[PDB]
């Protein structure tokens, strides 16, 4: 079990500002990280997989970066559709396992 | 356009055993797995497993080996999850998940959930 | 020959502790450990393949032979211990050698016989 | 991207592709020419590809079998994708047979008879084996593909059928088999604690010792007769012994580097030869 | 899904009307019989039995007397049916003819039969089983046959000759087991409930009956290039 970490719990933000996620991991698990975005009383939502290709339908903002252990996800300008909780998934070794989960405030 | 319709809530008393249907249409459903995601309250998501719809080659998770075992029904479409055994620890979302169309993507298909309750 | 020979000096190993755990006499434990003697003493020259491109010189070639060393100790230790005929003493220094042989020399022959096979 | 499919193209790949795909193709067309006296560019790449294709679909059925117990490069792979590329690479084979048959004079039923019978007749008795049986009947295809593809790229070229080309491929039948029983040997535990059954588990430890030298040294003793007996050339292959010697000491990349320099070298050996100076030339 | 419901419909056809198709079976056989080097031979008979034994070694870990007693009953009348058209198209073929033999398919189908618990429920087992190996043993007869089938033409007497028993081997072997078999082994459970096969089988059957995807489909593939050699080989040609 590869466990995974993230760095603020609660990270309060305003509209415009740039953001930033930090899922490091234990090990070296390559380029295999996947953000999903789970929205209250909702599934979660592919954004970016294997740490920094975008996914099609998802706005541009939305840019993945790093490799080896430490990752981030950053969006640039939030709105009212980005407040919500953020995990990272590792697809490398089995079992997968989540982050903690990154929620965003006003 | 694939959807993955999934079964309604679940009201259970402690010890019984509960089934939950993921009815995968819009695709062959043989030809990719079909792997299965807990949402426990503090929502924390967890794998469960997986199933080859094709000859029911499971793959568990090694925390839920004794308490989840997944079948699947290759006539109507539908891949099932039983419970056995359960506590007040296993009230929980479960979702049901399948990867991406061309190879190389990962999990863009999620189900609904499943509000089980013990 | 070499992981082929390593395999079944390991297995012998096994074998000897075992006929010592069941042994009820003398002789054979006077046997048993001049083997087990033989058996070290063919295995010290055995090279680990994980350390052939460092010279003979390095740290862990001497705590190499040094694991063998105090394997080899306790064995002479188990000799002067068992050559009068007490066998309880001698098992507890068995015991013993197996602390000291999971402690170094296991730990480092189940990677030597690893990376042998890797290669082939 | 094309190099995210690339690496997935190293899937229908094992240790011993090389030795048993193309290495008798290029021996096949050095007998031809070493026959007949005229060689073809394009007969040699279509044949190249052909037999390619079709090893490399067979070994995409065993890759299937290892999604039962969970034994499966750096992405999130599916049961769709592996017999999609299965397909693809079939069919690939099939186009190329079509395009040699055009080109060359060899009669369509001595085509189909090969290609369909000889190469493509793995797909037939596999399928039933099961995850655990699959190296066991594994030995069965690399014994008979080998001289196969030797007599079906000489067959294209030429323009008939012969019966000496199998024989001449015995030694590179041979030192196949010594890379996929070497790596056999290797997995001896793993396979054995996952319930999977190879050769090297049912000998056991010894007489696996005694057969890896067996495959390893008679390819030497068929090319020391060859060499003194019926032409000095082909004692080329004898410059690798020193090798072969420190492997029997050492007891698969060495292995497999070593079938390369004497598939190279034998080859190499063919086409020097002095004229009719080889049997049944 | 449409083949699987057409081999449904067909099992269940056979399995509801046993004595008409089986006398109507016989009869055409009675209708077509009726109406008009030893050391290859030694390996090949020595090799061929040792196969059938193997298969029926494998047949007895079951436990049981009645898929023995089908099983042999099934062979009789394969080997005798391609006794009548060897005949037709003409004791030493035989051994290649025991080698193409399918016994493991017909002691699938009789196990989803002994697996019942009604008379009315056998019927519907055999169904049920003829939908799950109807195709994969179509497929098997179809490129098994157009396989053996290219060797007729090569122009090797001997080779031409195995090949043509192959062929008709292959054949007579499907027909019996689509016609005749099903017939049998719903009569011989009909005529005689102590068939415990449930709890073992119930679970590994539909597991079992399902080949390698990456082989069912290289072999569509095969019997369509195939039927190309053939094709051209005979009338363009
Ligand atoms: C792994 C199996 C598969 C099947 C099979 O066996 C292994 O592989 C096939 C393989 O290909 C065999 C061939 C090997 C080489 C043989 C050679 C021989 O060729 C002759 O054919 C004349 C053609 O012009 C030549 O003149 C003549 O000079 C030449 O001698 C022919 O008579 C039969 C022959 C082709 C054989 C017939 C039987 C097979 C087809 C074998 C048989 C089905
Ligand atoms: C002109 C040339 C051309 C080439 C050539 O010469 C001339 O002609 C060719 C000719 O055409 C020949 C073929 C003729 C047809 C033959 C048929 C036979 O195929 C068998 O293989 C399977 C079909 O692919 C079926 O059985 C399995 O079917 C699977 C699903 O389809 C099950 O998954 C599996 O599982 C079951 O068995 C194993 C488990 O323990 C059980 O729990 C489980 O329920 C079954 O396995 C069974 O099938 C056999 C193994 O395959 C064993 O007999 C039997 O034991 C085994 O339980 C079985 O129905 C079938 O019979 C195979 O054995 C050899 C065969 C292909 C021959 C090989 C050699 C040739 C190609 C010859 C030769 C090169
Ligand atoms: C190996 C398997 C797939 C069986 C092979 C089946 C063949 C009998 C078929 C496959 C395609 C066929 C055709 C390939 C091309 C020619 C020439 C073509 O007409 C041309 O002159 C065009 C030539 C060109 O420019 O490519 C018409 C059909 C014909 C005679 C056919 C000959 C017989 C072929 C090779
Ligand atoms: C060149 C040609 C004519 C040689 C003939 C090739 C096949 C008929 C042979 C090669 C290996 C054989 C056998 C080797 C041992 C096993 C176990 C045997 O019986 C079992 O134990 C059942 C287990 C299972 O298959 O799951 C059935 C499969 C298999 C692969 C056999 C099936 C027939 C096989 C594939
Ligand atoms: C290898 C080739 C020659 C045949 C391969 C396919 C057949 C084994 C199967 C496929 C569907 C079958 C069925 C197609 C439709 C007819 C008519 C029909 O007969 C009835 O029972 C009357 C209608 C009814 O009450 O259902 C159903 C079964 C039957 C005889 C079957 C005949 C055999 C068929 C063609
Ligand atoms: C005799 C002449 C005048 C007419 C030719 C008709 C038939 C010989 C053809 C028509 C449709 C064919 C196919 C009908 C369905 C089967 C099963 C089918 O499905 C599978 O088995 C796929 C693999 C699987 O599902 O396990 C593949 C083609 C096949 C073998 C074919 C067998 C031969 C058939 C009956
Ligand atoms: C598409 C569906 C219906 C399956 C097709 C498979 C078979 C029903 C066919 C394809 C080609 C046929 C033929 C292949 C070559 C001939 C030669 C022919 O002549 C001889 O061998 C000498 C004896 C004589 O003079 O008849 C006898 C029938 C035979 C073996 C045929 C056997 C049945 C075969 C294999
Ligand atoms: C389970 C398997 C191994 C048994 C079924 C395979 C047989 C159908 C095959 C294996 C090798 C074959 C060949 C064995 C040797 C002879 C003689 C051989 O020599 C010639 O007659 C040359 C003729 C010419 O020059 O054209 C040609 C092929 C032939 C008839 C073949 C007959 C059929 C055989 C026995």
């Amino acid at each position: 079990d590869i466990l995974l970490t993230q760095s603020p719990a609660i990270l309060s933000v305003s509209p415009g500002e740039r953001v930033s996620f930090s899922c490091r991991a234990s090990q070296s698990i390559g380029t295999s990280i996947h953000w999903y975005q789970q929205r209250t009383n909702g599934s979660p939502r592919l954004v970016i997989k294997y740490a920094s290709e975008s996914i099609s339908g998802i706005p541009s903002r939305f840019s993945g970066s790093g490799s080896g252990t430490d990752f981030t996800l950053s969006i640039n300008s939030v709105e009212s559709e980005d407040i919500a909780d953020y995990y990272c998934q590792q697809s490398n070794s089995w079992p997968y396992t989540f982050g903690g989960g990154t929620k965003l405030e006003i | 356009e694939v959807q993955l319709q999934q079964s309604g809530p679940e009201l259970v008393k402690p010890g019984a055993s509960v089934k939950m249907s993921c009815k995968a249409s819009g695709y062959s459903f043989t030809g990719y797995f079909m792997n299965w995601v807990k949402q426990s309250h503090g929502k924390s998501l967890e794998w469960i497993g997986r199933i080859n719809p094709y000859n029911g080659d499971t793959f568990y998770n090694q925390k839920f080996k004794g308490k989840a075992t997944l079948t699947v029904d290759k006539s109507s479409r539908t891949a099932h999850m039983e419970l056995r055994s359960l506590t007040s620890a296993d009230s929980a979302l479960y979702f049901c998940v399948r990867r991406g169309e061309d190879y190389g993507s990962s999990y863009n298909y999620w189900g609904q959930g499943t509000t089980v309750t013990v | 020959a070499r992981r082929l020979a390593l395999e079944d000096n390991w297995e012998t190993l096994n074998d000897n502790l075992k006929v010592i755990e069941k042994a009820d006499n003398a002789a054979q434990v006077k046997d048993a450990l001049t083997k087990m003697r033989a058996a070290a003493l063919d295995a010290q020259k055995a090279t680990p393949p994980k350390l052939e491109d460092k010279s003979p010189d390095s740290p862990e070639m001497k705590d190499f032979r040094h694991g063998f060393d105090i394997l080899v100790g306790q064995i002479d230790d188990a000799l002067k211990l068992a050559n009068e005929g007490k066998v309880k003493e001698a098992q507890a220094a068995a015991e013993q050698l197996k602390t000291t042989r999971n402690a170094y020399i296991q730990k480092y022959l189940e990677r030597a016989r690893s990376t042998l096979q890797k290669e082939v | 991207s094309w190099r995210q499919k690339c690496a997935s193209y190293v899937l229908a790949l094992r240790p011993w592709s090389f030795s048993a795909s193309l290495t008798p193709v290029a021996l096949g067309s050095a007998l031809a020419y070493r026959s007949q006296g005229v060689l073809d560019p394009r007969l040699l790449v279509g044949c190249a590809v052909a037999v390619l294709a079709v090893h490399g679909a067979g070994n995409l059925v065993s890759t299937y079998y290892d999604f039962s117990k969970g034994i499966d490069v750096d992405r999130i792979l599916e049961p769709q994708d592996v017999v999609r590329f299965g397909v693809f690479l079939y069919t690939l084979g099939c186009v190329c047979a079509a395009c040699l048959y055009y080109l060359s004079t060899l009669k369509l039923e001595h085509l189909a008879l090969i290609y369909f019978g000889g190469l493509s007749g793995s797909f037939l008795y596999t399928g039933g084996i099961g995850f655990k049986y699959v190296a066991l009947g594994d030995l069965i295809i690399l014994i008979t593909f080998g001289p196969l593809a030797v007599m079906f790229a000489y067959a294209v070229q030429v323009g008939s059928l012969a019966i000496f080309p199998l024989v001449y491929a015995i030694p590179l039948a041979l030192s196949t088999e010594a890379i996929l029983h070497s790596n056999n040997t290797r997995d001896m535990e793993s396979d054995q604690e996952a319930g999977i059954v190879t050769l090297a588990i049912l000998i056991g430890p010894t007489f696996s010792y005694v057969l890896y030298n067996t495959l390893l040294f008679l390819p030497y003793l068929i090319f020391s007769i060859l060499a003194t007996h019926c032409s000095i050339s082909l004692a080329l292959p004898l410059l690798t012994i020193p090798m072969a010697f420190s492997l029997e000491r050492q007891f698969p990349q060495r292995t497999a580097k070593l079938n390369l320099l004497l598939g190279l070298f034998y080859v190499f050996g063919i086409i020097l030869a002095p004229a009719g100076s080889l049997p049944r030339l | 899904d449409k083949l699987s419901r057409l081999f449904r419909m067909h099992g269940l056809f056979v399995a509801s009307h046993p004595w008409e198709v089986i006398v109507g079976t016989v009869t055409l056989t009675i209708c077509m019989m009726s109406m008009n080097d030893i050391i290859i031979l030694t390996i090949t008979r020595c090799i061929a039995i040792l196969y059938i034994y193997f298969q029926f070694q494998n047949l007895r870990q079951l436990g049981s007397r009645y898929i023995l007693g089908i099983a042999g009953l099934f062979t009789i009348f394969s080997s005798f049916v391609f006794s009548t058209v060897v005949i037709h198209f003409l004791n030493e073929a035989l051994p290649f003819f025991l080698l193409l033999i399918d016994l493991s398919r017909a002691s699938a189908l009789a196990k989803f039969a002994l697996s019942s618990n009604s008379q009315d429920e056998v019927r519907e087992n055999i169904a049920r089983g003829m939908a799950i190996l109807g195709p994969t043993f179509t497929l098997d007869a179809l490129v098994e046959c157009l396989v053996i089938g290219v060797g007729t033409m090569s122009g090797v007497r001997q080779l031409e000759i195995m090949c043509c028993f192959g062929c008709m081997s292959v054949l007579a072997n499907y027909f019996v087991f689509m016609t005749f078999f099903p017939a049998c082994v719903s009569l011989v459970l009909e005529l005689s409930p102590i068939w415990q096969l449930s709890h073992f089988a119930r679970v590994l059957e539909e597991e079992e009956n399902r080949p390698n995807p990456v082989t069912q489909r290289v072999k569509m593939i095969m019997s369509l290039g195939l039927v190309l050699v053939h094709a051209h080989s005979r009338w363009i040609a």
